[PDB]
């Protein structure tokens, strides 16, 4: 799916 | 019936979360983006988990909802111009945060 996103 | 402040309630803290040599957290959500499981009505920018244990750790909780950012309001934004902005800021990140109060 894919959403998260580590900044 | 009025706004609360002294009790348990939507609250408005601030954190300082450094970048060194990231800030190690994700961001979920946004107007238009990938979207958040968190809230179906609510849109906004969470922070789903935390991986290292050390900036923002004790700062911020997964969760949470981040209202401004180094004075960038994050409302009715999209996702991915809210992950530039967090990836351009310098090294000190200010940031504020508020929990939700829904018995």
């Amino acid at each position: 799916t894919g959403w998260e996103t580590w900044v | 019936g009025s706004h609360m402040g002294h009790e348990l309630a939507k609250q408005e803290i601030r954190v300082r979360v450094e970048k060194d040599p990231e800030l190690g957290f994700s961001i979920s959500g946004g107007v238009g983006g990938r979207g958040n499981p968190f809230r179906p009505d609510d849109d906004g920018i969470f922070v789903t988990r935390v991986q290292p244990e050390g900036p923002a750790s004790k700062l911020l909780q997964p969760g949470d909802k981040i209202i401004q950012a180094n004075g960038y309001s994050f409302i009715n934004i999209e996702h991915g111009q809210a992950v530039s902005l967090l990836k351009t800021f310098q090294n000190t990140v200010e940031l504020i945060i508020v929990r939700e109060v829904s018995s």
